[PDB]
RNA sequence: UGAAAGCAUCUAAGCGGGAAACUUGCCUCAAGAUGAGAUCUCACUGGGAACUUGAUUCCCCUGAAGGGCCGUCGAAGACU
RNA sequence: GUCGGCUCAUCACAUCCUGGGGCUGAAGCCGGUCCCAAGGGUAUGGCUGUUCGCCAUUUAAAGUGGUACGCGAGCUGGGUUUAGAACGUCGUGAGACAGUUCGGUCCCUAUCUGCCGUGGACGUUUGAGAUUUGAGAGGGGCUGCUCCUAGUACGAGAGGA
RNA sequence: GGGAAACAACCCAGACCGCCAGCUAAGGUCCCAAAGUUGUGGUUAAGUGGUAAACGAUGUGGGAAGGCUUAGACAGCUAG
């Protein structure tokens, strides 16, 4: 469930399930898929921050 | 478009060839145009008609109200036909004149109901024997499956029920004689139901 | 293809209004169109007409010599005109022309109508003998095929129905 | 602890898609994620948190390959030698719009929810709908 | 017509032909050599 | 008709003919088709209070169109 | 719970008739073979427990299979496996034979699924009396003979579309 | 336990208990149904994929050779 939600909320800024996950750990992130699920529901200016955060260390 | 009339019975004719013609003579009260249901109100092309009488107690006051906007006296029911590229306005007379001797038509009616009816009367099963052992089973069906496989019974069997007192269609009957003056109409033959029933004549289809 | 690198000479009478790809052609004839395969090349830089293919594929490469045939059956259909003779064999078999209708008598217990469409005229200079007569080489060759289907030639005497160039196969009881 | 999308208050667009010239089960992916509410960070597999989908141009639909002639649809009556088939392209002449919603209904869970998810698509064989008053924002993939 | 799963030219007239995925063998002198299916 | 394959070729593009098979046409059922459709017509046009304020509850007045019970029955029917 | 029968079936197609065709050592009439086709149809008796088979007489045809070699909580009980008796044969005998033969108890009030009918409840967004569209489903779909065409086509004739 | 739709004996892996933490195995990542409608270069047109042989076939991709050939090759057309 959280990885669905993950993977709708990335997809509304630009990057799949997959890529965000891969960003993530390029750029040293271990915020654990729970709290990112509660962010991509409740905290969206968070959660973006994230994943611009996911797409920078990717490229 | 037909008429709606009552079945009044079954008599003979006799040409002066000597030929016996057996005819139901079908009663065709004149019919009141109740509606004409056009596509751009109903989809569809239909005449809404009444015939016979009823009297005020038993008319309802919707009923009276639709009979009222239409000017006609209530009828002892009421009936559709769907139409093609005819024309008709609340209040016109449909009476046997749409009809001329010879023609073919289709009579429709409700066949007589026999009730819970066995296979033999209903389906023309064949009986078992009435002797040489049979036990308790000369009139019941046999078999009604197979085994196993499919280990059930199939969908539109043929069983024992209810038979008659649905709506039956005779195709292809000659009128015999169009007695406008008395409203009458001789058809050849026998057409659904009983003495006093609605029928409904219609040209025929084929 | 030695087809489609072959060009279609315009003789002299022959317009066209190319359009994208809804070619069109007149003549002293008639006129007729063509809807152009959306991958052949069809260019006019003269009075005479060429066809090359858009793309190498295999599809495009029968679809260009296919597009020029049918453009040269176009050009000599306006200009000349096509024609098929058919022949009648076996005895009371008789056909008749009356305008647009064929009246056909080939040995049935009914009479044979033909109702020939738009654009094809028939003659029957002999009882024995008809003619097709068409600006559509297709339309030309179908009303000349359901004509002989009508009773197409047996192999026992060569009663039938028949094309004038048509070898039909014969042979006998043994 | 984890969020849950509560019936009462979840909060649904509706969108209108043309089918004209859209593969079949391409488009019908996207119907049907959109049917579920996948797309949405609410989405809670118990709860339908989707939008309502419009289709238009239901005959348009396309399929690639020789599957306009060969792709069959059977059902069965109930009676014994009851199977009926139907081709697409005769079901596309026939009722248009039975060959979007059967690629829909095949891609939704099999449920009362999944039921309730088919619901809200509205396939329709011109290009216009009776849904102008919801306003629908054109939706193409 | 002859159809069997070995169709192939029985003479020089025969012609060996695809038509709708079936190899079929047509022949302009012999009739007796139209073939389907091989 | 027609190339790929200068020919040929029912096929690749395109256009046909074609069977008691299929879809209709004929007959019957059919909106529980919960996607519960459509049409014509008819009926009902009062107050008060409260809580856990609105698609709420309770009290009095009102009881329509119509339906049913009951009866006389039926070529309708096991009971219906 | 077994063979066969009865009753009632349902499906396949590797089709018996009817329908559409290609080839024929297909003149015509009639055939042979193959392709397509499962809509409908597809004997009655004599003998035998028979299925079968042979025979008689029809029919357009008298299809081949699956379905617990379909169907005994539906019928039968002729056959087949009880207990009686007998013949042939085998065994000293008790007995036995997949040899024969005469006789010999066939239960069940249907809960569920299913099926055939027929109601009650609720819903369809105020309720109601009528009429109705048709998504869908089911039923039906067989065929002979005679005449005209025409004694024409075809054929030496015979015969014969 | 996970995969193989379902599926003792196959594949991964051997469950002491709890956790609304993370990484992997087999197997997977369009929807049902978690994860690439990922990227690059090809093949297939048969829904092959998503059941089968001898044998048959101008289906189509690649490769290495050979014969004839602008002293006219192959095919078509005319004539002997
Ligand atoms: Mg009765
Ligand atoms: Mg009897
Ligand atoms: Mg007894
Ligand atoms: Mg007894
Ligand atoms: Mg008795
Ligand atoms: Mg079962
Ligand atoms: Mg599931
Ligand atoms: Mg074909
Ligand atoms: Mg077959
Ligand atoms: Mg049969
Ligand atoms: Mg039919
Ligand atoms: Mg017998
Ligand atoms: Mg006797
Ligand atoms: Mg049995
Ligand atoms: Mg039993
Ligand atoms: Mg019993
Ligand atoms: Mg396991
Ligand atoms: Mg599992
Ligand atoms: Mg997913
Ligand atoms: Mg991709
Ligand atoms: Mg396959
Ligand atoms: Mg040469
Ligand atoms: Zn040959």
């Amino acid at each position: 469930l959280w990885i669905a939600r993950i993977n709708a909320g990335a997809r509304q800024n630009g990057l799949s399930y997959s890529r965000l996950i891969a960003g993530l750990k390029k750029a040293a992130i271990e915020i654990d898929r729970k709290v990112l699920a509660d962010l991509a529901v409740n905290e969206k200016a968070a959660f973006t921050a994230i994943v611009e955060k996911a797409k920078a260390s990717l490229a | 478009i037909g008429v709606v009339g009552r079945k009044c019975g079954m008599t003979r004719i006799f040409t002066e060839e000597g030929v016996s013609i057996p005819v139901t003579v079908i009663e065709v009260e004149p019919n009141r145009v109740t509606q004409f249901k056009t596509e751009e109100t109903d989809g569809y092309r239909a005449v809404q008609v009444t015939a016979g009488e009823r009297r005020a107690s038993r008319v309802t006051k919707a009923q009276a109200g639709h009979f009222a906007k239409a000017n006609v006296a209530a009828g002892r029911g009421v009936w559709e036909f769907r139409l093609g590229e005819e024309q008709y306005a609340a209040g016109d007379q449909i009476t046997v004149d749409l009809f001329q001797a010879g023609q073919m038509v289709d009579v429709t009616g409700e066949s007589k109901g026999k009730g819970f009816a066995g296979t033999i009367k209903r389906w023309n099963f064949r009986g078992q024997d009435n002797t040489h052992g049979n036990s308790v089973s000369h009139r019941v069906p046999g078999s009604i499956g197979q085994c196993q496989t499919p280990g059930r019974v199939f969908k539109g069997k043929k069983m024992s029920g209810h038979l008659g007192a649905e709506r039956v269609t005779v195709q292809s009957l000659e009128i015999v004689r169009v007695d406008a003056e008395r409203n009458l109409l001789l058809v050849k033959g026998a057409v659904p139901g009983a003495t006093g029933g609605d029928v409904i004549v219609r040209p025929a289809a084929k | 293809s030695r087809v489609a690198k072959n060009p279609v000479k315009l003789p002299a009478g022959v317009e066209i209004k190319l359009a994208g790809q809804q070619l069109s052609i007149k003549g002293a004839k008639g006129a007729l169109e063509l809807k152009v395969h959306p991958s052949v090349e069809v260019i006019q830089d003269s009075g005479e007409l060429r066809f090359a293919a858009r793309n190498g594929d295999q599809q495009t490469r029968a679809m260009a010599g296919t597009t020029r045939a049918l453009v040269n059956n176009m050009v000599v259909g306006v200009s000349q005109g096509f024609e098929r003779k058919l022949q009648l064999v076996g005895v009371g078999y008789k056909a008749q022309a009356k305008g647009q209708v064929l009246s056909l008598s080939l040995g049935f217990s009914h009479p044979v109508d033909y109702e020939l469409p738009a654009g094809i005229v028939a003659e029957t200079p002999s009882q024995t003998d008809i003619l097709i007569k068409g600006i559509d080489k297709q339309l030309v060759g179908q009303v000349a095929a359901e004509i002989r289907d009508f009773r197409p030639p047996e192999p026992y005497k060569g009663k039938g129905v028949r094309y004038a160039d048509e070898v039909v196969r014969r042979k006998e009881a043994k | 602890k984890t969020y849950t999308a509560k019936p009462e208050t979840v909060q649904r667009d509706w969108f209108v898609v043309d089918a004209a010239g859209q593969t079949l089960g391409r488009l019908a992916t996207e119907i049907a994620r959109r049917l579920r509410g996948k797309h949405k960070p609410e989405y809670t597999p118990h709860v339908d948190t989707g939008d309502y989908i419009v289709v238009i141009n239901a005959e348009q639909v396309r399929v690639t390959g020789a599957k306009t002639t060969d792709k069959m649809y059977y059902h069965h009556s109930g009676f014994p030698g009851g199977i009926k088939s139907i081709n697409f392209e005769k079901l596309i002449a026939k009722a248009p719009e039975r060959v979007i919603e059967t690629a829909v209904k095949g891609m939704l869970p099999k449920n009362p929810l999944g039921r309730d998810m088919y619901r809200k698509l509205k396939v329709y064989k011109g290009a216009s709908h009776p849904h102008t008053a919801q306003q629908p924002q054109e939706l193409k993939i | 017509m002859k159809v069997r799963a070995s169709v192939k030219k029985l003479c020089r007239n025969c012609k060996i032909i695809r038509r709708d995925g079936i190899v079929r063998v047509i022949c302009s002198a012999e009739p007796r050599h139209k073939q389907r299916q091989g």
